């Protein structure tokens, strides 16, 4: 369990509702899963808790 | 306009990259939003930084 | 001589409770008591009964206690100097159908609220041999066979029964071939109405869109009708006079329904003066209304030759703005209701400044608001906004430019070439909620 | 091993300084940081039970913010009682415990304190925020009482926004709870009347708050001959601690009954900058003292005040409430604070930048010119008395100054603009904020400030009281400086403890 990934990763992958990256205030709060757009790739690169893991339901990674 | 031309087939194929992940939106409410730039002039600090928040996005934990 | 004395041997066992007279069945993989309840019982002011720990265990309850369970209590039982964590739920009867489809559509509308169902099942398919099936909480029988051959021409009635708990649910699966869509009203019926701006835009409505219905906010409130039923909503709320109207009393009752069925996924085109309205349904992120908001009597509108217009930049691509009449070759600038004509100042739109406003820019406007700006008017103002779904939810498309008009004191209003704008915008707006 | 020793005391070298995880005079635990302090005055034993809430930098999602009480009789030294009332479950409403108030029934004997908790990602059907009640024997073990939850819905008030519950006993025998609530959109502190404190009657709304904000942890209380509402401003860009007067209680409710504006004074009812929050007052008597949190600030630079509003919890910070002869409200430094300072310090000139003389105690500075003193203590309390030529001068005082420092912190009083501001100097040269206040005729202030470690509150002739989060403060150099007019400095004095 090394290597982990980072909430400003996280911030940089959520997006506006444009589709374009937050440039300057993609950080200011962290990322919401019901209210904040997302690039999908944030789901390919890193696995948030209460989301399945590599795409497998029967292990979904929780906090 | 060549660069962001480049970046947007970058962002297509993102945004096109949702074969495992559809259910997403039915099952935790995900929304999957990003589009590509315009085709328009851009600055070169603006295409820049652009640019760097694709590599960001792209190469995320890819060291 | 290495033993700490710590007296770790203890258990912390519960083998069962009894609140008032119901037994509690305890799971120890997860430590949760679960105590079932009829659905009528009140658990406000339960009593603990009996509570049978291990030897020699405490609790932190005690026996004869007076507990509010609305809500999931924690216990701690303590032997010597072991501990562990339980947590009691008080559970009501409940029996409430989760999904149904009608074996070709697994999607349906389906609100608890009235215990109603709607369909959209193609009349194609023969409407004698349908069968059901559903998915239902737990351990509840619906009296209608899953998957079972009925008859669904008239209302179907299905019964779920979960010991003490009965409850009715009424399905019903409609279409032909064309999806409905409706126009809120203030009460009553399209004839006897005020507000000869709404009528007109009514008529039109039903002129102009196949399979149109009409209802109203008391209709919506008692029952009569039933929103899920409808994909998309038109409203056209205007005021006669006077700036940021308050709602009307019937609208902000069945301001629940609505947020009920936007969550339930249903379109609404909103237009005039019912965008404060956002607010209520909490479709915006920053929950406020818009900030400019100015009206006028409709008795004595303003007559002026000043081509308004919209100054769509980057959303000529958009449905909504297709189609249209352009003046000349500029598709930027699109002209409305221009030359001498009765216009109203019944605007409501925003303010991109940072003086009075908090909108200094369009990327704060769009990161507070949570919408799409699709036209501008042409002051740094946001006049028609898009609001896309956040969770399985509807879409939004806010009207609140002064060039939107039906009805004015003007006689022949289509007899300007320029306010047909209007109309196709209206309905390419809604072709794009219908999908 | 020989120890070395530096020459602290001849050098005005910048040096990185650092702070003790415990504080003694503005009261921090070892572990945790305080917030929103809840001030309570002890009829038995005669002193004051500060409670707060534990705030931690890696709080739990779920259940955080506890509640530690901590005893005091002068607001110098602090005690603390450990844990008094413990965060709920997961999925208990009391899973976080917001702010609340004490008070103490003779007719059983008993400490009721009256928190919020709030529950972690509420549902559609659920409160937010609930009042509850917790009651001790003692004051030292604390039961809550389960039978207790009064839900802001039924009564009409908002769902997500019912917080702050203060507690009060008028002479007519009835205890009256205010709750600072959402209603239609509008801000409104709600009454709530009570004979026994387990009842309640919703006695209508108490008072409307001004131009649709929030006002955070309302006090309501009686100074003589005024009734005074402290209330802590929410708005992310007001941020701050403001006050409305009233000569009865009718006339402090129709004090901005409806977008009224009836200021209690010409500064808009301030006390103190955007380092001053949650300030809740108590009185044992013969004087009132206010409580509140200075903020911390992240990455330990004291430029970095952050966007929006600070952030939370901090150091607990107690001031003495002073009541002038027209209503209007100061803080001033509390007396056993002032008289906690014994050892005196000898002060002298390090670096001659400017055009300044020298003449023994006095010293005259023109614009542009500064002077830099000696190094500081962790406890320090510096005092001196300037005149200025004219009302329109700019002098202020740095900290953070050495010889090689690039940037200081500086603290300017402004007579023109008629206030104080906190800047950062140097390099950078960032304004950060400021304060109102009353200049005098006279061009004579008194300036008084008290540093503890890394908290300095500055007190400017008992007419302004400013609270400053100034890190590396501690064992540096500190300057005055002159920008625009002309200043005569003197009386210079520095006592440590
Ligand atoms: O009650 C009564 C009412 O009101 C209301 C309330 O709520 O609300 C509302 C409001 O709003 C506001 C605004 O709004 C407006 C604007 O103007 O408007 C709106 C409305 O109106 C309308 C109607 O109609 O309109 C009007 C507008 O609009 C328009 C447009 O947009 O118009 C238009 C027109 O046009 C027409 C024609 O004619 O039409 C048009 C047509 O055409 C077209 O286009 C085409 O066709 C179309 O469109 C059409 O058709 C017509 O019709 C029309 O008309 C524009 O024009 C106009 O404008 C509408 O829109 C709407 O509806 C008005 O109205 C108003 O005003 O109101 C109220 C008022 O009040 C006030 C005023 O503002 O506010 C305030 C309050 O509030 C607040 C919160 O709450 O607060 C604050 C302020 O306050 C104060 C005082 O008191 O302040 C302070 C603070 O703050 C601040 C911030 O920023 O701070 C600052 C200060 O500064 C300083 C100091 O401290 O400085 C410093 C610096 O430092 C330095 C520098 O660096 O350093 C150095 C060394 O030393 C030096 O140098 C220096 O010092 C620092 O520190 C700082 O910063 C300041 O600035 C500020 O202020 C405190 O104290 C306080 O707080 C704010 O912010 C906020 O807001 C108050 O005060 C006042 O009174 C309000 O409230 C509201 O909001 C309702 O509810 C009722 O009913
Ligand atoms: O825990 C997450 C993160 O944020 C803090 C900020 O305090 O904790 C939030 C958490 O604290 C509570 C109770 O534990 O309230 C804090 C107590 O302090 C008071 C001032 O006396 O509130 C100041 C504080 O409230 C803020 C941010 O929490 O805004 C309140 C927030 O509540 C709403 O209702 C949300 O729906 C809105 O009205 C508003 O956005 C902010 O304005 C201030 O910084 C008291 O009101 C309260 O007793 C809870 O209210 C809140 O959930 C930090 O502990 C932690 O790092």
């Amino acid at each position: 369990d090394f290597h982990k990934p980072s909430q400003n990763l996280v911030n940089a992958f959520k997006t506006d509702s444009q589709g374009k990256p937050l440039f300057s205030t993609y950080d200011n709060e962290n990322y919401e899963v019901a209210t904040d757009n997302v690039d999908p790739r944030l789901f390919h690169t890193v696995g948030m808790p209460g989301f399945p893991y590599k795409y497998n339901e029967g292990y979904i990674i929780q906090k | 306009t060549d660069a962001i031309s480049l970046i947007n087939e970058v962002r297509s194929r993102a945004a096109g990259s949702t074969m495992l992940i559809f259910n997403y939106k039915e099952d935790y409410g995900v929304n999957f939003k990003v589009t590509p730039y315009d085709l328009k002039a851009y600055a070169q600090d603006e295409a820049m930084k652009m640019l760097k928040w694709e590599r960001r996005v792209e190469f995320g934990m890819e060291s | 001589d290495f033993k700490s004395g710590l007296r770790l041997d203890g258990d912390v066992w519960v083998n069962s409770i009894r609140l008032d007279e119901y037994a509690g069945t305890v799971d120890y993989q997860n430590k949760a008591i679960v105590v079932g309840v009829p659905y009528d019982y009140d658990i406000t002011r339960m009593v603990v009964t009996e509570m049978n720990l291990s030897e020699g265990a405490k609790a932190s309850i005690a026996i004869g206690e007076t507990i509010d369970f609305s809500l999931p209590v924690s216990l701690t039982v303590k032997n010597g100097d072991v501990q562990m964590s339980y947590t009691i739920t008080v559970k009501r009867d409940e029996a409430k159908i989760l999904t149904f489809k009608l074996n070709d559509t697994y999607v349906g509308k389906v609100d608890q609220l009235s215990k109603t169902i709607s369909v959209v099942v193609p009349l194609t398919v023969d409407i004698t041999q349908l069968k059901g099936t559903f998915t239902v909480t737990d351990g509840a029988t619906v009296t209608p066979a899953s998957g079972s051959i009925q008859d669904f021409t008239n209302p179907v009635t299905y019964t779920a029964t979960y010991r003490s708990a009965v409850t009715p649910y009424v399905v019903t699966v409609t279409q032909g071939n064309v999806i409905p869509t409706a126009f809120v009203g203030t009460a009553s019926s399209v004839s006897l109405l005020t507000s000869p701006e709404e009528k007109a835009a009514a008529q039109w409505m039903m002129d102009n869109v196949s399979m149109s219905e009409y209802i109203s906010f008391k209709d919506v409130v008692d029952g009569k009708v039933d929103l899920g039923k409808y994909t998309a909503i038109w409203w056209h709320f205007h005021a006669d006079n006077g700036d940021n109207p308050p709602l009307p009393d019937d609208a902000k009752a069945a301001a629940e329904k609505f947020k009920v069925y936007y969550q339930n996924g249903g379109n609404l085109l909103l237009t005039r003066y019912a965008t404060f309205y956002i607010a209520n349904l909490g479709i915006a992120k920053d929950e406020r209304v818009p900030n400019n908001s100015w009206g006028g009597n409709e008795d004595s509108p303003e007559i002026t030759s000043a081509p308004w217009s919209f100054l769509i930049t980057g959303s000529e691509s958009h449905p909504l703005f297709q189609d249209l009449r352009w003046k000349d070759g500029d598709k930027s600038t699109v002209y409305t209701c221009d030359a001498g004509y009765a216009i109203t100042n019944s605007t409501a739109q925003w303010h991109i400044g940072t003086d009075w406003g908090g909108y200094d820019d369009l990327n704060a406007w769009r990161n507070l608001t949570g919408g799409i700006d699709l036209a501008h008017g042409g002051d740094g103002a946001v006049v028609i906004a898009e609001f896309e779904p956040r969770s399985n939810s509807g879409r939004t498309l806010c009207i609140g430019s002064g060039c939107y008009d039906w009805y004015g004191k003007g006689v022949d209003a289509s007899a300007d070439y320029y306010h047909y704008n209007v109309e196709q915008m209206t309905l390419n707006a809604i072709n794009y909620l219908c999908k | 091993p020989i120890l070395t020793q530096k020459n602290w005391d001849g050098t005005a070298t910048y040096f990185q300084s650092s702070d003790e995880h415990g504080f003694s005079m503005y009261y921090k635990p070892q572990v945790g940081f305080v917030g929103a302090p809840m001030p309570f005055y002890d009829p038995v034993a005669k002193d004051f039970k500060v409670m707060y809430l534990q705030d931690y930098r890696p709080n739990p999602e779920a259940t955080y913010h506890p509640i530690f009480g901590v005893a005091t009789k002068d607001g110098a030294t602090y005690e603390s009682l450990g844990e008094l009332i413990s965060c709920g479950g997961r999925d208990e409403q009391d899973a976080a415990i917001g702010t609340g108030g004490t008070i103490y029934n003779p007719a059983d004997k008993l400490y009721y304190t009256f928190y919020t908790g709030n529950k972690f990602k509420p549902s559609s059907d659920q409160n937010a925020q609930v009042v509850m009640v917790a009651t001790s024997p003692d004051f030292k073990t604390w039961t809550k009482n389960r039978t207790f939850y009064l839900k802001g819905d039924t009564y009409g008030y908002d769902k997500n926004d019912f917080r702050d519950p203060f507690l009060f006993q008028t002479e007519d025998g009835v205890y009256h709870m205010l709750i600072a609530t959402r209603k239609n959109g509008k801000g409104h502190i709600a009454e709530f009347t009570s004979a026994d404190l387990k009842e309640w009657e919703s006695a209508g709304t108490f008072m409307t708050m001004m131009w649709d904000r929030f006002y955070e942890c309302p006090d309501v209380f009686k100074m003589g001959d005024w009734w005074y509402l402290i209330y802590s401003e929410q708005a992310s860009f007001m941020r701050k601690v403001q006050y409305f007067k009233g000569r009865t209680l009718e006339d402090l409710k129709a004090t901005t009954a409806n977008d009224a504006g009836i200021w209690p004074d010409n500064r808009e009812g301030m006390l103190d900058s955007r380092a001053f929050y949650a300030g809740k007052t108590a009185s044992d008597g013969t004087n009132r003292y206010i409580w509140g949190w200075c903020p911390t600030r992240a990455g330990n630079d004291n430029g970095n005040v952050g966007d929006v509003e600070p952030e939370w919890a901090g150091n607990l910070v107690a001031q003495r409430l002073i009541q002038h002869e027209d209503g209007t409200l100061t803080l001033g430094v509390p007396d056993a604070i002032d008289r906690k300072y014994t050892s005196a310090q000898e002060v002298k000139v390090m670096a001659k930048d400017g055009n300044m003389i020298e003449s023994g105690k006095t010293y005259t500075l023109g614009e542009g010119a500064s002077v830099i003193f000696n190094r500081l203590k962790v406890h320090n309390k510096i005092s001196f008395t300037v005149k200025t030529a004219s009302n329109t001068d700019r002098f202020g005082i740095s900290f953070v100054r050495g010889t090689d420092s690039a940037s200081w912190y500086s603290i300017h009083v402004n007579a023109d603009e008629g206030k104080a501001n906190f800047e950062k100097d140097g390099d950078d040269a960032k304004y950060l904020f400021d304060n109102k206040f009353n200049i005098p005729a006279d061009n004579e202030y008194r300036v008084t400030i008290y540093s503890d470690q890394s908290v300095c509150v500055t007190y400017i002739n008992d007419q302004l009281s400013f609270t400053n989060r100034i890190y590396q403060m501690q064992k540096n150099p500190w300057s005055l400086c002159c920008y625009k007019g002309e200043i005569t400095v003197s009386d210079v004095q520095v006592s440590t403890y």
